[PDB]
């Protein structure tokens, strides 16, 4: 956690739950990633909490959320002058998503009292559309690409905990010292036992 | 599911569907109006094809949606405006004669021709034609000579055609069902369902005579001396108490007055105020003039512009072979997308009409909230209304003074403030009631009291009694002076000038009790004052969300229109009028005739 919190790259980066230092040195069983782009406006919706369209129907953030969400202006990517279409968010969904929870599906909403058939028009609806960003827009509207880390913790060895500073080591003269999680004191000489390889 | 959230629905998908569309017309609009050229013309119809049709079809799926099973106002708003037919109620035959009547007025409009008689060697049509001569020029012959021509060839030539338009405008406007035309156009500022705040129809042409009648003193006084002092450059020709005739008022249709401050100057041998000179000397750029404008807004209760409005506006004529259209204008394209179209050289009107774009792009984008339909000011006055306002604290000899450009040793005389008041009534006292009558005109013609027969008789001795303009030549029924003025050939309408004309008055003495200012109401420069600024915040953000009458409540507390801040502007140049004409009778006889 030092190529994020030193560069200063990062419109918004935002740790809830933990500090961004001083618990950077602390471990759990797994790292969930998230990664996405949003327009401009649509990164403040990313929080505990939120009502919206990207909040509820699109991705929903649990109200005990620990974790941390970083988000950067991509203007100078997902920018075309013919419009960039590639990316789709929903609308008409019967019913908010849970937290962690997608849907990829393409049903025509049924907004009236008449079954749509599959086919848009009036009361009937595709539920899907596009962004089309375009380079003359505003940061209101410029494209943001937006990840959110999110630390899992259980009866597990929690195996992901970080890089270790370490500093060089004197000899004959009596200290304090720390080998690999072995606090001791005293003279380190040099010797000749044989250890086994392991 | 109820139809009010499926209305709700529609109105999301198509809140969301317009935006794209439109943001590609108005970008090719600004590419047209800032770079001429053939093939930035397909763009336009390109344009001009996709939206439109997109937009016919929105009204075609539209009125399933009844708004008597909807109880939320704002969408009832919303509906009121989408629900609207347009010209499509009409049948094609008779649709096919209205788009015919308009490409004529507009053509023959903009076709003019006015020659000398027995002189065929030398013309000079509209531009630079009428409006330059006939405002500097001292020749009686001259000056009756192209506004009789322009008469005689427009009013001929279109009185006909403004008959069968009458009719058909008033078929088109019955087919809707508001009354007739006239109440078409008076529908605009209809508010209704809201208590305290629900307005008539009808109400709004006593509403305006109410106001007109606490002028008329002011009026007659100007009129006087406006009279007694022509008296002196044309020596006769003159009633000593009658109309005025409406060769010797500026512009052709006596509609603007700036043109006669060469000839009737209150006090003499005093310049008036011009920092131009100072701007010259030291030479600002083209930008510092914005940067100013760009800091007042910035210091007094508003946030400052944005990056894309400074690397995609034009501020400089470019010339070269780019040609660019000069006409100063706010461009909100969307999605975040705000620019200024102008040419600009080193002036202080340009300073005072800097001031007036920049709160007009300040104003387009405190509504950027709202839906998209409501992105637009409350009626088709306070647009105008809320930048207007700039001009009058830009002006003041303070402002001026605080940012570098006006003598700061200077002493402000007793003299200047009278012609300042002088000239600037000139332009907007000067309007209301030639403006209000070709109004009014238009009502009676569409609402049916006056036949067809006696128009230009009425037109003629309204121009007497309520104006004081007589005829230098005695008018039959053959021609259609309306027929030959800019919004009337062009189907526009003039009420617009009247409530802006109030409505820039209003506001401004709310915000000169917020601004903690001493003075004469002239001298009123908001600055330093958040109060004013967040106040002005108030009622810039709402929109069309809420009724114009609240708005206006709002700032000035009123829920109707009102004359009271415009005389407040004026108690000195009220008292000086009334200083020197006392020697000569105020008013106007009609009775009197240069032709007897
Ligand atoms: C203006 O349009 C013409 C097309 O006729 C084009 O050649 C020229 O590059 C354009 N100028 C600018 C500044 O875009
Ligand atoms: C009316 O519609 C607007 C638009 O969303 C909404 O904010 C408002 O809450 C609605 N009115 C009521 C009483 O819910
Ligand atoms: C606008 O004002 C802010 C102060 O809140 C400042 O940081 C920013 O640089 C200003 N931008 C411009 C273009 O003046
Ligand atoms: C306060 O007013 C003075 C004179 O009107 C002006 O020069 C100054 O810029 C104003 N203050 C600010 C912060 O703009
Ligand atoms: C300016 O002062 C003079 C001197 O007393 C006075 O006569 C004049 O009326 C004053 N100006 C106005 C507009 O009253
Ligand atoms: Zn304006």
């Amino acid at each position: 956690y030092s190529v994020l919190y030193n560069s200063a790259s990062f419109s918004t980066f935002k740790c809830y739950g933990v500090s961004p230092t001083k618990l950077n040195d602390l471990c759990f069983t797994n790292v969930y990633a998230d990664s996405f782009v949003i327009r401009g406006d649509e990164v403040r919706q990313i929080a505990p909490g939120q009502t919206g369209n990207i909040a509820d129907y699109n991705y929903k953030l649990p109200d005990d959320f620990t974790g941390c969400v970083i988000a950067w202006n991509s203007n100078k990517l997902d920018s075309k002058v013919s419009g960039n279409y590639n990316y789709l968010y929903r609308l008409f969904r019967k019913s908010n998503l849970k937290p962690f929870e997608r849907d990829i599906s393409t049903e025509i909403y049924q907004a009236g009292n008449k079954p749509c058939n599959g086919v848009a028009g009036f009361n009937c609806y595709f539920p899907l559309r596009s962004y089309s960003f375009r380079p003359t827009y505003g940061v209101g509207h410029q494209p943001y690409r937006v990840v959110v880390l999110s630390f899992e913790l259980l009866h597990a060895p929690a195996t992901v905990c970080g890089p270790k500073k370490s500093t060089n080591l004197v000899k004959n003269k009596c200290v304090n010292f720390n080998f690999n999680g072995l606090k001791g004191t005293g003279v380190l000489t040099e010797s000749n036992k044989k250890f086994l390889p392991f | 599911s109820t139809i009010e959230e499926q209305a709700k629905t529609f109105l999301d998908k198509f809140n969301h569907e317009a935006e794209d569309l439109f943001y590609q017309s108005s970008l090719a609009s600004w590419n047209y109006n800032t770079n001429i050229t053939e093939e930035n013309v397909q763009n336009m119809n390109n344009a001009g094809d996709k939206w439109s049709a997109f937009l016919k079809e929105q009204s075609t799926l539209a009125q399933m949606y009844p708004l008597q099973e909807i109880q939320n106002l704002t969408v009832k708003l919303q509906l009121q405006a989408l629900q609207q037919n347009g010209s499509s109620v009409l049948s094609e035959d008779k649709s096919k004669r209205l788009n015919t009547i308009l490409n004529t007025m507009s053509t023959i409009y903009s076709t003019g021709k006015v020659c000398n008689p027995d002189n065929p060697q030398e013309c000079l049509l509209l531009e630079p034609g009428l409006n330059e001569i006939m405002a500097n020029s001292l020749d009686y012959n001259e000056r009756l000579w192209a506004w009789e021509s322009w008469r005689s060839e427009v009013g001929k030539q279109l009185r006909p055609l403004y008959e069968e338009y009458v009719v058909l405008k008033n078929e088109m406007a019955r087919a809707n069902h508001y009354e007739d035309y006239g109440d078409y156009w008076r529908g605009d500022y209809e508010v209704n369902g809201v208590d305290g705040y629900d307005y008539s129809r009808g109400q709004l042409i006593e509403d305006v005579e109410h106001t007109f009648e606490e002028i008329k003193p002011l009026y007659e006084h100007l009129h006087a001396y406006v009279r007694a002092k022509l008296m002196n450059a044309y020596p006769s020709y003159i009633s000593p108490i009658g109309c005025l005739p409406a060769h010797l008022l500026g512009d052709m249709w006596g509609r603007f007055w700036t043109n006669l401050y060469s000839l009737t100057v209150p006090f003499g041998q005093k310049p008036n105020i011009d920092v131009t000179d100072a701007m010259v000397d030291q030479a600002w750029d083209a930008q510092r003039i914005f940067k100013e404008a760009e800091k007042f807004f910035v210091s007094v209760g508003l946030p400052n512009m944005t990056q894309g409005f400074w690397e995609n506006s034009m501020l400089t004529d470019p010339g070269n072979v780019q040609k660019a259209v000069c006409h100063p204008t706010a461009w909100d394209l969307g999605k975040g997308d705000f620019r200024i179209l102008m040419c600009t050289k080193v002036t202080m009107d340009d300073f005072l009409t800097a001031h007036h774009e920049m709160g007009h792009i300040q104003y387009d984008m405190a509504y950027a909230a709202q839906p998209f339909l409501l992105r637009n000011g409350a009626n088709e006055g306070f647009h105008e209304a809320v930048g207007e306002i700039m001009s009058l604290s830009a002006a003041t000899p303070k402002h001026l003074k605080s940012i570098g450009l006006l003598s700061p040793d200077f002493q402000e005389d007793n003299e200047t403030e009278i012609n300042f008041l002088l000239k600037q009534a000139l332009t907007i006292v000067g309007t209301l009631p030639f403006t209000y009558m070709l109004e009014k005109w238009r009502w009676m013609v569409f609402k049916g009291e006056i036949p067809k027969d006696q128009w230009m008789k009425k037109w003629w001795e309204m121009k007497r009694e309520i104006v004081g303009v007589v005829e230098p030549v005695p008018h039959d029924e053959t021609y259609c002076d309306p027929a030959s003025l800019f919004h009337v050939s062009n189907d526009y309408s003039f009420i617009r000038y009247y409530t802006r004309t109030l409505y820039q008055f209003q506001f401004q003495e709310a915000l000169c009790q917020a601004a903690k200012h001493e003075g004469p109401l002239h001298k009123c420069d908001i600055s330093n004052s958040t109060e004013a600024g967040q106040k002005l915040f108030n009622m810039l953000r709402l929109g069309k969300s809420e009724p114009w009458t609240l708005a206006l409540e709002n700032v000035v507390g009123a829920k109707n229109m009102n004359v009271r801040p415009l005389l407040n502007y004026f108690e000195p140049l009220f008292t000086w009028l009334k200083d020197q004409n006392k020697n000569s009778f105020v008013g106007w006889s009609t009775d009197w005739s240069p032709y007897a």
